[PDB]
């Protein structure tokens, strides 16, 4: 009965392609050819920001869309004025391997996570004037990959031992354990209801998860090699997804299927970030070889590269009023783009 | 214990096989028409005089 | 300028820069080196003999003013590709191989290991310091048995110099970048000179990165 | 007709081959950020020292050469003479304290990077080029009103202490001798610091290009010191054949440098191959 | 807690010196820039001095500035003030205060408890006038006070630089609204203020017994910063 189990899965999930097959009855190119292109998309450096020494790993918006977290190898979590480019916080780490930071939806609290295999939570507001930790989360086993905030009080983290969490902050426990994934999983993103989530791994399969039971509700398997970045449709019902093998592709939640893949026969590394637009029209990815390439949700154009990095762009993000785009890559500078 | 990791395997399975999947031409559709009522106010493909983007 | 009172937030701008720039300053006089290495190579062995939660273990000593950062990384128990992306600007790879390399094969997976790392797109110019423990051990197993076992296309002698200069040369021969080198030590019995051997090799990348730095190379 | 042409495109022809390449060493220090560092620095700073004679000293000196003769004054000559002397002596100078930074680099490795920092680079440059200041302009602008008459015609521009002996001396084994031997005494130093000491490239590199850097170096600079010395006394014999031909090898040294400082670099090399692909 | 312990204060002949140490302790005073504010027995308040964080920059006000100085022992976390010259009008209790500046800090928020200078007997700021002088207040009831400036206060980067102080009667100055309408951390929610330009107000609603005492506005445009005179309430 043990191979009767796997061919009861290969029963299963040939029974999912089915119904994927027959839920698709168009292409997502056939209907965008009656909607106008957006021709050349070109934004220029409005900002950089020279403040580390070390190779940036991650970077995080604020919700008034004017601070910023860069999170960097230096051992330096520094947060940042974006309109007048000052440096309002500059926290020292106590591990100098972070490879995700997050900024807290009312801006009072900052993650950060890395090698340590310990998300910590550093309070900003506080009353003795400096940042003090007040928060230590330990309980994975592998590296961290990304950790984001659902209000002051909870904490979904995901990990390198195939395991994402959700943490309790004020407590320090560890919630709800979401587990199914085969491989590391390296991106999150919450929805913009913060209802759930998904979370892409090393097996090319974005899992989308809900916060509130505590186990998996769909999965999207359509890419060759190792996910590295996902970030949602501003609606909530979609997510692009940037892996390492160059392409990046939009998945549905209610088609339960892939919809259209970006990807340019002159590109051959890898994605480190996804992002959307405000509208959601835009998309933006990262890239390997040092530029950032934007791309349409609907026309599956480049309409447009942002380069202007001596390494690999590392983060992205824009801003929740679609004002500016902030990338930041291994050579220590963060740009901002308008 | 192999037999009980299949059997959480398979559980996910047939909790994921009874999901609706509607037609991909309306996905697509409240798609165009998401980006179709935001694009009013998206600063990016329509880009703001800088009258007012902040980053001048 | 026309700033109201936000002048005071541009000099605390300034207060820390300076801040980020000393403690720069008092970071980069260390040194650090990755030690890698597969699962009883005796790893743990040297760095014992340094005499100085479980991701990655650190250990911080001191020698001669020279602040040596070793970072032991075996306790990541995961794919490395997506973690030694961040091990560049190490100034070298530490690496043990046991000289008991007959069982479960092990000096084909640690030459498998060492032509990995060394050929990685990221440490294309890192210069691996290479050590090679239990070298009594192997004196006696050469004592006893053949190590053809290993190595199947071997010519010469049965004794200690030839298969340690063998070996050693099969471990050599696997790197190809003109700018990056390869050192090699025996140990096991050496009371604690190989922290001599890692000061000097240390030193030899020092000044080949000075002088590729200032462009005499 | 045919002679002064093609000498005065020839001539156009090193000014605008020297003046490229010392502004394009230039921007590939100002448009890079991987290659600004301290030693660049020293290369800006010899950019910027031989800007200025890749903007003026080469062109005017050819269009003197061939007139024959100083046809715009005294004040004129003199201090373009002036500015002339002071900045190929700020080049020589700040290629003096190049060789200072890199046997600091090799013999004190570990130290070298401790004790100093941008800011003693900027003593160091600064220094250079006040002490090439004061080595050089008061005495080419004071000397007429030192001796109370200019003994150079309106004809001719040329330094007005050339009869002296003691201070031609006093000045040419300051500007050029000791700098020469000092930084060959120091470059054998780092010519035998820069071994393996362990156990074919390692000492190779290292003395090809030292001697390749000082060979440069005195064949470019030495014989208008041994005119300059020699013509304190044997005047009547020195046609300007042995002025023409020594300013013009002199003058080469702008163009030498980068080639010989800058694209011995392997990373400049190829943020020039950046450059050359934009 | 925190704490702004200040010493030196005394019965003093005119025309000398003296010296003032706030002593700071319970949170990191190297990164806090500092105020020292005086005010007089029976009127308001104004400022005197101020240093940086890092004893970067120093602003007098101008009818003290070159009689006195003012220094920071960051090590011993002290601030000193040390007056020479005194006069009959530097008759005043003075207090210690905090104010980090970075973007959406709150200034101010902590004061010290003020210690007295009693001696005896031997131009174009922003002048800013509250032109309420008292009313009487009683509980149940909501109440708005208003300030107005000479300048307007709404600087371009779209602030407006006023600042709303209560002075309990026998205690020291909380701070109640920093920037016009930004509430501080502490305070309770019924206190609000709002206004434009130059003419601002503070509406109290359902005003409780704590909640009487004397109430400061003061800009933060530019220095000097100088207060208004400050309305009284009172109850009954
Ligand atoms: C450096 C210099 C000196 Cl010090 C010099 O000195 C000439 C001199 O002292 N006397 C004194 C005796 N009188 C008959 C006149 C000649 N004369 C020249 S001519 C020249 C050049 O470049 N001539 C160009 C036309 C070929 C020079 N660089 C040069
Ligand atoms: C280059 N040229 C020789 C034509 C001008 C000059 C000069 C003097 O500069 C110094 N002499 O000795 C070394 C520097």
């Amino acid at each position: 009965e043990l191979d009767q189990l796997r061919q009861e899965a290969e029963q299963l999930k040939n029974q999912i392609r089915d119904a994927r097959k027959a839920c698709a009855d168009a292409t997502l190119s056939q209907i965008t050819n009656n909607i106008d292109p957006v021709g050349r998309i070109q934004m220029r450096t409005r900002r950089t920001l020279r403040g580390h020494l070390a190779k940036i790993y991650a970077m995080h918006w604020g919700t008034d869309s004017r601070l910023l977290v860069s999170a960097s190898q230096d051992g330096k979590l520094i947060i940042w004025d974006s309109y007048t480019t000052n440096k309002v916080h500059a926290i020292p780490l106590r591990s100098s391997w972070v490879m995700t930071c997050a900024y807290a939806p009312s801006g009072n609290y900052v993650a950060c996570g890395g090698l340590d295999n310990i998300c910590s939570i550093y309070n900003l507001k506080t009353r003795e004037g400096n940042v003090r930790v007040s928060r230590e989360l330990a309980g994975h086993t592998g590296y961290l990959s990304c950790c984001r905030f659902l209000d002051d009080n909870q904490i979904v983290t995901s990990s390198g031992d195939t395991t994402c969490a959700l943490w309790d902050i004020e407590t320090g426990q560890q919630t709800t354990t979401f587990t199914g994934h085969t491989g590391d999983v390296m991106s999150l993103s919450l929805a913009p209801d913060t209802r759930l989530f998904v979370s892409g791994a090393c097996d090319a399969s974005a899992k989308l998860w809900d916060v509130r039971e505590g186990m998996c509700r769909q999965t999207f398997t359509g890419h060759e090699s190792d996910i590295n970045a996902i970030c949602f449709f501003p609606n909530g019902n979609a997510f692009a997804t940037g892996s390492d093998d160059a392409t990046c592709r939009l998945f549905d939640l209610r088609a339960d299927q892939e919809l259209m893949t970006y990807s340019h026969d002159n590109i051959i590394c890898g994605i480190t970030s996804v992002s959307f637009s405000k509208s959601g029209r835009l998309l933006l990815a990262g890239y390997d070889d040092f530029n950032c390439n934007v791309w349409d949700a609907l026309k599956a154009d480049r309409a447009g590269v942002l380069a202007g990095h001596d390494n690999r762009v590392s983060c992205l993000g824009v801003t929740d009023d679609g004002m500016a785009v902030a990338t930041g890559s291994w050579d220590s500078f963060l740009k901002i783009w308008n | 214990a192999s037999i009980a990791q299949a059997r959480k395997l398979v559980e996910q399975l047939k909790m994921e096989a009874n999901i609706d999947r509607i037609k991909v031409s309306k996905a697509a559709a409240d798609l165009m028409a998401y980006c179709e009522a935001h694009a009013k106010e998206d600063p990016l493909l329509t880009p703001v005089p800088a009258s007012e983007n902040p980053f001048r | 300028t026309l700033s109201a009172e936000d002048k005071a937030a541009v000099e605390r701008s300034k207060m820390i820069e300076k801040n980020l720039k000393e403690d720069g300053i008092s970071a980069a006089k260390d040194v650090k080196l990755l030690l890698l290495g597969a699962g009883e190579s005796g790893k743990s062995t040297i760095v014992k003999q340094m005499k100085i939660t479980t991701g990655i273990v650190e250990t911080h000593f001191t020698f001669k003013n020279l602040h040596f950062r070793l970072f032991d990384v075996g306790g990541q128990r995961s794919e490395r590709k997506k973690w030694i992306h961040c091990f560049e600007d190490v100034t070298a790879i530490i690496f043990c191989v046991a000289l008991s390399g007959y069982d479960q094969n092990r000096m084909h997976e640690s030459l498998m290991l060492f032509d990995s790392i060394c050929n990685n797109k990221f440490f294309i110019d890192t210069s691996i310091i290479l050590f090679l423990n239990k070298k009594d051990l192997f004196g006696e197993k050469i004592k006893k048995s053949p190590l053809t076992i290993c190595f199947p296309e071997y010519t010469g002698p049965n004794t200690y110099e030839d298969a340690a200069a063998y070996i050693q040369a099969q471990f050599e021969s696997k790197n190809r970048s003109p700018n990056k080198e390869i050192y090699c030590h025996m140990t096991c019995a050496t009371d604690t000179n190989n922290i001599q051997v890692v000061f000097d090799a240390v030193t030899d990348i020092i000044i080949a990165n000075n002088l590729r730095g200032c462009g005499l190379y | 007709t045919f002679e002064v042409v093609f000498i005065v495109l020839v001539a156009g022809s090193l000014s605008l081959v020297t003046i490229i390449g010392n502004i394009l060493v230039m921007v590939s220090i100002k448009v890079n950020r991987h290659l600004q560092t301290v030693n660049n620095y020293f290369l800006f700073s010899l950019a910027c020292a031989d800007l200025i004679i890749g903007v003026f000293s080469m062109n005017l000196y050819t269009l003197y050469t061939v007139i024959g003769y100083w046809p715009l004054g005294p004040v004129v000559c003199d201090l373009w003479l002036a500015l002339d002397y002071v900045v190929s002596n700020a080049s020589v100078m700040n290629l003096l304290i190049i060789s200072f930074d890199r046997y600091f680099c090799v013999t004190k490795p570990l130290t070298y990077p401790v004790k100093r920092t941008t800011k003693m680079a900027g003593m160091m440059i600064a220094a250079a080029w006040v002490l090439s200041f004061i080595l050089w302009a008061p005495a080419i602008l004071f000397w007429q009103f030192i001796v109370g008459v200019r003994t150079v015609e309106d004809g001719e521009c040329y330094i007005q202490f050339f009869s002296n002996a003691a201070v031609t001396f006093g000045t040419a084994i300051a500007a050029f001798y000791l700098p020469v031997i000092i930084m060959t005494v120091l470059y054998w130093h780092i010519s035998r610091a820069s071994k393996s000491r362990i156990k074919p490239s390692r000492e190779k590199k290292v003395t090809r290009t030292i001697l390749a850097i000082l060979l440069a170096f005195i064949i470019t600079w030495a014989p208008y010191n041994v005119m300059v010395l020699i013509n304190t006394f044997c005047a009547p014999c020195i046609p300007n054949t042995v002025w023409t031909i020594g300013y013009w090898l002199c003058y080469i040294n702008s163009t030498i440098n980068p080639a010989c400082y800058a694209l011995c670099n392997a990373t400049f090399k190829k943020t020039f191959k950046h450059l050359l692909m934009c | 807690d925190v704490q702004l312990v200040e010493s030196g204060g005394g019965l003093v002949q005119p025309g000398g010196s003296r010296k003032l140490s706030c002593s700071a302790s319970g949170f990191a005073f190297s990164s806090f820039g500092m105020h020292w504010v005086r005010q007089a027995p029976e009127k308001g308040l104004e400022w005197v001095a101020y240093i940086s964080s890092g004893s970067g920059t120093i602003y007098y006000a101008d009818t003290v500035k070159g009689r006195f100085t003012i220094s920071r022992d960051d090590p011993k976390n002290t601030l000193f003030l040390q007056m020479t010259s005194l006069r009959s009008e530097d008759t005043a209790m003075y207090y210690c205060v905090r104010s980090i500046y970075y973007y959406g800090s709150s200034p101010f928020d902590f004061w010290g408890q003020g210690t007295t200078l009693t001696v005896s007997s031997g131009g174009s700021d922003i002048v800013m006038t509250q032109a309420t002088s008292s009313v009487p207040v009683t509980p149940g009831e909501s109440v708005s006070i208003s300030c107005r400036s000479s300048k307007s206060l709404l600087h371009s980067n779209g602030n407006t630089y006023l600042y709303w102080f209560l002075q309990r009667p026998g205690q020291s100055p909380q701070l109640l609204i920093y920037r016009m309408s930004n509430l501080a951390s502490g305070v309770p929610d019924r206190f609000s203020g709002s206004g434009s330009g130059t003419a601002f107000t503070l509406t109290i609603s359902r005003l409780e017994a704590e909640d009487v005492g004397v109430y400061y506005c003061m800009q933060h445009l530019e220095y000097p910063l100088t207060f208004g005179a400050g309305t009284k309430l009172e109850l009954k």
